[PDB]
RNA sequence: CUUCACACAUGCUACAAUGGCCGGUACAAAGGGCUGCGAUGCCGCGAGGUUAAGCGAAUCCUUAAAAGCCGGUCUCAGUUCGGAUCGGGGUCUGCAACUCGACCCCGUGAAGUCGGAGUCGCUAGUAAUCGCAGAUCAGCAACGCUGCGGUGAAUACGUUCC
């Protein structure tokens, strides 16, 4: 059973539940999805991530991640149309709350110079968004068999309508912001 | 389609050299994992020229 | 293992490896071993996580590392360009500021030869 | 001068000249010749027209310049760039 | 008089394992010294500072010679090679060291992996290599100059050819 799931529940709900006077019990701010992709840039030059994208994200998080391919063309990025540019892959219940429990708590503070999360990298509707910029400190991943290295990024989607919901919900999750 | 394609999602537990340790599924690693800091002990969950004058001076 | 950086080269002495840390190097290495006592002739491959944490410490109690030691550099350097004195006018320039000659030299601080 | 056995070097009749002005006020450009001496933190909101062998530069310190010297803010020459 | 988009000439440094580091360790010459040589002792990792004896000198200082030898480490790597650049902190002389001095401590640690066509010096205690001393001078010369000493080679058949 999700340990972060479980506290939720317990918790963060009434903990809401009090910070934002909402009507009926389901106009809490719930988060629905984590959301991590690549959008590499070794698409038009040796056309090799399924080994460098796929083999990682899988044991990262815990599900082989879909191949995104590329929607146009740019000859300035070298960018034809149809093959791969980009790897995605998103988490949803108790494995999303593994891995954001995961995250939060030995993978964010372990990265390089961990100043925290800035709390102003919300879409604006209650979403939010950061991304790293090498092979995380993932302990799932070791360097030792890991080619040319490669950053990622999170899409963190909840069911808050709001800015500051989000914030609130992200911070009582343990999200350590400014 | 949960056949072979995605990777083992097994039960684990994580020690750290703090004593904060919990226990989830992860990958393909079954065994424990040893970790040095964790969330209760890394930094940011925790917490003059006239005055060098005057100290040389 | 990694402490700040990676600290840990292949079959090296952690002496030297120690070297490989922005804050220490020979001399600083020599007295953190020689305050702590393990000794120095021993290949990084045999520490363990124990001795890596005594050591962990020791390297925040007094001596610094990586990002900030340079955070503090890049500001001195900064300051030394906005106040606007001999030094900060020859570093805006990218010449040498110790007074060296530019005649035939600061070849390191410019870049190589021009040959217009 | 340089040495922590006698403290800094500051010229007597610049003292004679500074001490006697900031006791009550900031005194307006003044007119010196020696580049040599050092900024004691006395110097804070006056200022200072320093030679640099053809004229002087008016230079304030505000909080910074105290282990600096009068003349360090003085180009004694000037390059332009001969391209 | 010391600038700086560039070029030349003369020297040093390296690009390493004939090597780097740690500890121990033996053998010189010639010079300098009352605006000085500072024997010891103390403080400081350190350069340096302090009180102080002997020394117009074969009796005092300089004075420890380094190359040489032993044991461990490194294992051909931009490296335990390389020390240019930069930040911080001290010492010495000088009234004053940003311009505009030397040295000491920590950290950062660039080019460089033997150098194109071409070009320089060298026949014996020579080239090669490592240290020492003087003169100028308050400080600036262990990259210049002049002398000193240690280890220490290979080639010359021949004068046609520059
Ligand atoms: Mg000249
Ligand atoms: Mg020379
Ligand atoms: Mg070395
Ligand atoms: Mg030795
Ligand atoms: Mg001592
Ligand atoms: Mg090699
Ligand atoms: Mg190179
Ligand atoms: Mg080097
Ligand atoms: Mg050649
Ligand atoms: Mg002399
Ligand atoms: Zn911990």
């Amino acid at each position: 059973q999700p340990r972060l799931k479980e506290r939720y529940r317990s918790e963060i709900r009434d903990a809401l539940r009090k910070q934002f006077g909402y009507g009926n019990v389901m106009q809490i701010p719930t988060v629905t999805k984590v959301v991590v992709n690549m959008g590499v840039g070794e698409a038009a030059r040796d056309a090799k991530l399924i080994n460098g994208a796929v083999n990682d994200l899988a044991l990262i998080t815990g599900q082989k991640p879909e191949v995104r391919r590329a929607r146009k063309s740019i000859a300035q990025f070298k960018l034809r149309e149809g093959m791969p540019v980009g790897v995605r892959v998103t988490l949803r219940g108790d494995r999303m709350w593994e891995f954001l429990d995961r995250l939060t708590s030995i993978a964010l503070p372990r990265i390089r110079d961990f100043r925290g999360l800035s709390p102003k990298q919300f879409d604006g509707v209650g979403n939010y968004t950061f991304g790293l910029a090498e092979q995380a400190v993932f302990h799932e991943v070791d360097v030792d068999k890991i080619d040319r290295v490669r950053g990622m990024d999170i899409n963190v989607v909840t069911s808050a309508a709001t800015d500051d919901e989000g914030r609130a919900l992200l911070r009582a999750l343990g999200f350590p912001f400014k | 389609m949960k056949s072979d394609i995605h990777p083992a999602y097994e039960e684990t537990t994580v020690v750290c050299g703090c004593g904060n340790t919990f226990q989830t599924r992860s990958t393909k690693p079954g065994g424990r994992i040893v970790v040095e800091v964790c969330s209760q002990c890394h930094p940011f969950y925790t917490g003059g020229r006239v005055a060098r004058f005057e100290k040389r001076y | 293992a990694r402490l700040v950086g990676v600290d840990l080269p292949r079959d090296k002495r952690m002496e030297v490896a120690l070297t490989y840390i922005f804050g220490i190097g020979r001399t600083r290495s020599n007295e953190i071993l020689a305050a702590t006592g393990i000794d120095r002739d021993l290949r990084t491959r045999d520490l363990t996580e124990e001795q890596l944490i005594h050591l962990r410490d020791y390297i925040e109690a007094n001596l610094k590392v990586e990002g900030d030691l340079r955070r503090e550099v890049q500001a001195d350097i900064r300051r030394k360009i906005e106040i606007g004195c001999y030094q900060g006018l020859r570093h805006r320039r990218g010449m040498p500021v110790r007074g060296q000659r530019t005649k035939t030299n600061a070849r390191t601080r410019k870049g190589p030869k021009r040959t217009i | 001068p340089r040495s922590l056995k006698k403290g800094p070097f500051v010229d007597e009749h610049l003292l004679k000249k500074v001490d006697v002005q900031n006791e009550k006020n900031t005194k307006q450009v003044i007119k010196t010749w020696s580049r040599r001496s050092t900024i004691i933190p006395d110097f804070i909101g006056h200022t200072f027209a320093v030679h640099d062998g053809r004229k002087h530069v008016p230079v304030f310190v505000t909080e910074s310049m105290v282990g600096h010297k009068l003349g360090e803010f003085a180009p004694t020459r000037t390059f332009k760039g001969h391209i």
